[PDB]
RNA sequence: UCUGGUGACUAUAGCAAGGAGGUCACACCUGUUCCCAUGCCGAACACAGAAGUUAAGCUCCUUAGCGUCGAUGGUAGUCGAACUUACGUUCCGCUAGAGUAGAACGUUGCCAGGC
RNA sequence: CUGGGGCGGUCGCCUCCUAAAAGGUAACGGAGGCGCUCAAAGGUUCCCUCAGAAUGGUUGGAAAUCAUUCAUAGAGUGUAAA
RNA sequence: UAUUGGAGGUAGAGCACUGUUUGGACGAGGGGGGUUACCGAAUUCAGACAAACUCCGAAUGCCAAUUAAUUU
C-alpha cells in the first residue's frame, strides 16, 4: 500500500440540510420553516419571520406562495386565506 | 479568558453563568440581572 | 465686514458683465476655504499635534480637528486611525474676514516674485497649494513657535472651473 | 467655522502706516492703540508692512 | 466647488429606511407628515389598501394664519386629530418621515396627542 | 439580383429540417420595415451566385410567394465543417 | 512573447472531449488557418514544434498566430506506485481541441507557402487537420 | 392632463444632452436672540423670517449617444426511443446563451389644494 | 483504517468543489479552517457611507492627512470558506 | 399522466466579477528632472480558457396544488 506519499486533504463538514422546506400552494401551519439558508437568499415576506440562522418560518396559518422582491431578489409569503 | 458566576448582591444567590477576559477585566464585574427569587432587577457581582 | 461688502458692491457688479449670468445667481460667490495642515512626522511625537492646535487656533478662530489615518500605510508608521492631520473650515463672516487679512499679509512675508504665486491646482477650481508659514501668524511673532508647516487650501465656491476661479482671484488676489 | 471649539475671535483694526489696511481681524486682543470709529476700536497691532508699499509686480 | 442639494431627497433616504418598520393598517393608520421651508402636510395614509383617510395641512384654508410655523404645526397636529375622530380613528403609528423628531414635527405629535390620537 | 424562394409551413421538425439542408436548400428568415415575420427557403448556389453578383451589402430582390421584396442580408449562420451556409436573415427596406 | 503563468489550482479535472470546438472557429487574424476535424489534447510541446516547422519554412516571412493556448495542467503518478494515496504531480499542459477549433493563422505570405507550412505543421500534430481560407461572402 | 404629497409596478421607469418653467408653495434665500445644533461649522441639524432669484435643485418638452428591455428563425444542449462502441449516428418532444429586427426618454391608486 | 501487511499519513467539528440546477451521496479525491474571541465587537435609539482613479498638491517612499468628479458596493463585515 | 405554481445554477453558452490568455491600436510612470527606445501598469479593439468564474441558463428530476383521467 504505496509509501510514504500521503494527502493532507481528505476532510469535509456534515451536510446541513437547506433548501426550501415547503411548497408552494401548500397549506401549512404556523411555525413551520419554509427556507433554510445563509444569509438572504430569499427575504421573509407577508407572515414570514426571519430567524437566527437567517431561516424563514410562518407566522400564522395559509399558504405559501414565493415571489419576486424586485429585480433580482426573491421572498415568501404566507396568506391566511383557506 | 475565565468563566464567571455572577452572584445576587441582595438575595445572594448564584443565578447567572458568563465568561469574562482576566485581562481586559481584571476585577469583579457587576451588573444589573434579575433575580427570580426577589421577583426583580437587582446588582450581581462576580462572587 | 469689508469683503463682505466689496462683493455685492464691486464683484457682483463686475463680474456680472465680464461674464453674462441670465439671472443675478450665477453670481460664483466664495462659499468657505478649508486649511488642513497636512502631515507632520508625528508618530514618534505626539506634541506638534498640539502645535498644529496652536496654529489654527490662533490664527483662525477654531481649534483644528485631528482627523485619524484612514488606512494602515506601510514604511513610515501610519497605524489605521493614528492621528496625523488638522482641519478647519470658514464659512460666514469668518470667512470673509480671514480672505480679508490674508491677501492683506501674504505679500509682505510671502516675497513671492507673483505675489503669492500662479498656478497649483487640481485642474477644477481650487488651490490645494502649498506654504512654508511665512505669511501666516503676522498677529502672533515667530519668536514662539516650533516648526515649519503649510497648509492645503482650497476655494470653495459656486464658480465651475481654474477659468473662473482666475477671473474671481481679482478681489485683491493675485494669479 | 469648525466651531463647538472656539475662543473669542474679532475683526481688529490694522490700521498700519501702509494706507491702514484695517479691514483685518486676528485673535490680537492688544490696547487699542487708536479706538477710532472709521475701523474698529481694537488694537493697530498691524505696525509696519509693506503690502501696500513695496510689491515686486507693481511697486 | 461643491454642489448644494435640495434637502428633500436626502429626506426622502431617511423616510424609506424608517418605513422599512413603519407601515399603516386600517386598525392603525399611519400619520405621515411633509416638512418644507413654509410648510407642513399630514396625512392619515392605510398602506394596506393604499389609501388616505384624512389629511391636513398649513397651507389649509382653515387653518393657514400669521405665526411662528411651530404654533401651525400644533394646529395641523389639531386638524388631524379631529378628522380622524370624526372619521373613527383612535390609535395612529407616527411616521416622521426623515425630519429627525424635534421642533414642528415634535409639535405635530404632541398636538395630536393631546387632541386624541393615541399614540 | 432576383433570388426566390419557397413558404416554409409550420412545425419543421430536426429531421425535416436536415433533409431540407441536405438538399442543396437553406433555411432562412424575413423582417423588417414594410413586411411581417415570414420563414422561407432558398437554394444555396443561386444565393453563392446572388451574393458573388451583388455583394456582401447590396438589394436583393427576393421572390416570397407572389411579392418581390427589396431585401438585404442582415445575417447568416455558416458551418465551418463541410463549408456550407446553414441559415440566412433576410431584413426588407424599401 | 509571453504572460506570466501562474494557476489559481494546480490539479484539476481532466477536461471533458465530447462535442463539438466551443468558439475560435475562424480565420480572424490571418488569412490562411489550420482548423482540426478530430479532437485531442495538445501539449505545449506539440505547438512550439508545429510553430518551429511553419515559421522556419517561411523564413521570417510572414506572421503567426496560434490561436490555442495550453491553460489545464495534467497529472502523472510517480513509476511503479500502487493506486490511490493522492494525486500526482503536474507532468505538463494541454489545450483540448474540438473538431472545427482553428489552430494556427498565417498571414504575409503567399498561398502556396501558407498551405505548404500548414501541411508541416499538421504533421507534427496529434489531431486530423484541413486547410482554410479567411472566410467571406 | 394639470402642481404638491404619498405608494404600486423586474430601469420599457434610469444616465447624458439640448431647451423651457415661477409664491398654490415645491426650492432658492436673510440671519442666529429664541429649542436645538454639529468628537470637528446656522455646513448640515434646529429655529426666527420672506426682502433678492428661476441661476441651481425640482417640474415639463424633445433625443436612443448610454444603461435597461427584446422576439421570430436558426443553432448548442437535452427527456424518451431505435441503432451502435464511435471523442458517435437517427427519430420524436422540450428548447437555450450569444446575436438580429425591434421596444423604450414611464404607467398607476388615494388625498389636498388648481382647472 | 489501509488498493496485502509494515512504514508514512489519518481518526471529532466547520466551509467549499467533486455532487449529475430539490435534499442526500464515496475514495489514503482537490483546497482551507476550528478546540476561540468580544463588557462592547452584545441590546436599543439617532445619525453616517465605502475602495480606487486621475483632473494634485507644504509631505510628496508613489499613495501618509487634505481638496473635487466619477465612482454598484470592486471596501468593510473579529476569524477559514461560501 | 394532463394542467398550473414554485425552489435550484448542472449541460450549454458567455467574459459582466475572480483569475489564465493571443495579436493590435493609444498615451504615458521608474528609466536609455527629461528625450528615446522599452519596461510596469492606466484606457481601448478583436479573439479564446475554468470542478472549486457567472451578466445568463435549459432538458429532466424535485415539492405541491382549486384540480381531472386511469390504476391499486
Amino acid at each position: 500500500k504505496k509509501g510514504v506519499s500521503s494527502t493532507k486533504n481528505g476532510r469535509d463538514s456534515e451536510s446541513k440540510r437547506l433548501g426550501a422546506k415547503r411548497a408552494d400552494g401548500q397549506f401549512v401551519t404556523g411555525g413551520s420553516i419554509l427556507y433554510r439558508q445563509r444569509g438572504t437568499k430569499i427575504y421573509p415576506g407577508e407572515n414570514v419571520g426571519r430567524g437566527g440562522d437567517d431561516t424563514l418560518f410562518a407566522k400564522i396559518d395559509g399558504v405559501v406562495k414565493f415571489e419576486r422582491k424586485g429585480r433580482d431578489k426573491k421572498q415568501v409569503s404566507v396568506y391566511a386565506v383557506a | 479568558r475565565v468563566n464567571v458566576t455572577l452572584a445576587c448582591t441582595e438575595c445572594g444567590d448564584r443565578n447567572y453563568i458568563t465568561t469574562k477576559n482576566k485581562r481586559n477585566n481584571p476585577e469583579r464585574i457587576e451588573m444589573k440581572k434579575y433575580c427570580p427569587r426577589l421577583n426583580k432587577y437587582t446588582l450581581h457581582r462576580e462572587t | 465686514n469689508r469683503l463682505k461688502e466689496k462683493f455685492n458692491t464691486e464683484v457682483t457688479e463686475n463680474l456680472m458683465k465680464k461674464f453674462n449670468y441670465s439671472s443675478v445667481m450665477e453670481v460664483p460667490k466664495i462659499d468657505k476655504i478649508v486649511v488642513n495642515m497636512g502631515v507632520g512626522d508625528a508618530v514618534q511625537n505626539s506634541k506638534v499635534l498640539d502645535n498644529a492646535v496652536e496654529e489654527l487656533e490662533l490664527i483662525t478662530g477654531q481649534k483644528p480637528l485631528v482627523t485619524k489615518a484612514k488606512k494602515s500605510i506601510a514604511t513610515f508608521r501610519l497605524r489605521e486611525g493614528m492621528p496625523i492631520g488638522a482641519k478647519v473650515t470658514l464659512r460666514g463672516e469668518r470667512m470673509y474676514e480671514f480672505l480679508d487679512k490674508l491677501i492683506s499679509v501674504s505679500l509682505p512675508r510671502v516675497r513671492d516674485f507673483q505675489g503669492v504665486s500662479k498656478k497649483a491646482f487640481d485642474g477644477r477650481g481650487n488651490y490645494t497649494l502649498g506654504v512654508k508659514e511665512q505669511l501666516i501668524f503676522p498677529e502672533i511673532d515667530y519668536d514662539k513657535v516650533s516648526k515649519v508647516r503649510g497648509m492645503d487650501i482650497v476655494i470653495v465656491t459656486t464658480a465651475n472651473t481654474d477659468e473662473e476661479a482666475r477671473e474671481l482671484l481679482a478681489n485683491f488676489g493675485m494669479p | 467655522m469648525k466651531q463647538g471649539i472656539h475662543p473669542e475671535y474679532h475683526q481688529v483694526i490694522f490700521l498700519d502706516t501702509t494706507t491702514n489696511f484695517k479691514f483685518l481681524s486676528g485673535s490680537t486682543k492688544t490696547s487699542s492703540e487708536m479706538m477710532e470709529w472709521e475701523d474698529g476700536k481694537e488694537y493697530p497691532v498691524i505696525r509696519l508692512d509693506i503690502s501696500s508699499d513695496s510689491h515686486p509686480f507693481y511697486t | 466647488m461643491i454642489s448644494k442639494i435640495d434637502k428633500n431627497k436626502v429626506r426622502l433616504k431617511r423616510h424609506a429606511r424608517v418605513r422599512t418598520n413603519l407601515s399603516g393598517t386600517a386598525e392603525k393608520p399611519r400619520l405621515n407628515v411633509y416638512r418644507s421651508n413654509k410648510h407642513i402636510y399630514a396625512q392619515i395614509i392605510d398602506d394596506n389598501k393604499g389609501v388616505t383617510l384624512a389629511q391636513a395641512s398649513s397651507k389649509d384654508s382653515d387653518i393657514a394664519t400669521t405665526a411662528t410655523k411651530v404654533e401651525l404645526a400644533t394646529k395641523v397636529g389639531e386638524a388631524i386629530a379631529k378628522k380622524a375622530a370624526d372619521k373613527g380613528i383612535k390609535e395612529i403609528v407616527f411616521d416622521r418621515g426623515g425630519y429627525l423628531y424635534h421642533g414642528r414635527v415634535k409639535a405635530l405629535a404632541e398636538a395630536a396627542r393631546e387632541s386624541g390620537l393615541e399614540f | 439580383a432576383s433570388l426566390k424562394s419557397i413558404i416554409r409551413q409550420g412545425k419543421q421538425t430536426r429531421s425535416d429540417l436536415k433533409q431540407l439542408r441536405k438538399s442543396g436548400k437553406v433555411p432562412a428568415v424575413v423582417y423588417g420595415y414594410g413586411t411581417k415575420n415570414v420563414s422561407v427557403k432558398v437554394d444555396e448556389v443561386e444565393f453563392i451566385k446572388v451574393i458573388r453578383e451583388v455583394g456582401r451589402n447590396g438589394v436583393i430582390e427576393l421572390g416570397v410567394g407572389s411579392k418581390t421584396i427589396k431585401v438585404m442580408v442582415a445575417d447568416y449562420q455558416f458551418d465551418p465543417l463541410k463549408n456550407q451556409i446553414t441559415h440566412i436573415d433576410f431584413l426588407a427596406i424599401n | 512573447m509571453l504572460l506570466p503563468k501562474r494557476v489559481k489550482y494546480r490539479r484539476q479535472h481532466r477536461p471533458k472531449t465530447t462535442g463539438r470546438s466551443k468558439g475560435g472557429n475562424y480565420v480572424t487574424f490571418g488569412e490562411f488557418g489550420l482548423q482540426a476535424t478530430t479532437t485531442s489534447w495538445i501539449t505545449s510541446r506539440q505547438i512550439e514544434s508545429a510553430r518551429i516547422a511553419m515559421t522556419r519554412y517561411m523564413k521570417r516571412g510572414g506572421k503567426v498566430w496560434i490561436k490555442i493556448f495550453p491553460h489545464t495542467p495534467y497529472t502523472k503518478k510517480p513509476l511503479e506506485v500502487r493506486m490511490g494515496a493522492g494525486k500526482g504531480a503536474v507532468e505538463g499542459w494541454i489545450a483540448v481541441v474540438k473538431p472545427g477549433r482553428i489552430l494556427f493563422e498565417v498571414a504575409g505570405v503567399s498561398e502556396e507557402v501558407a498551405r505548404e507550412a500548414l501541411r508541416l505543421a499538421s504533421h507534427k500534430l496529434p489531431v486530423k487537420t484541413k486547410f482554410v481560407k479567411r472566410e467571406e461572402l
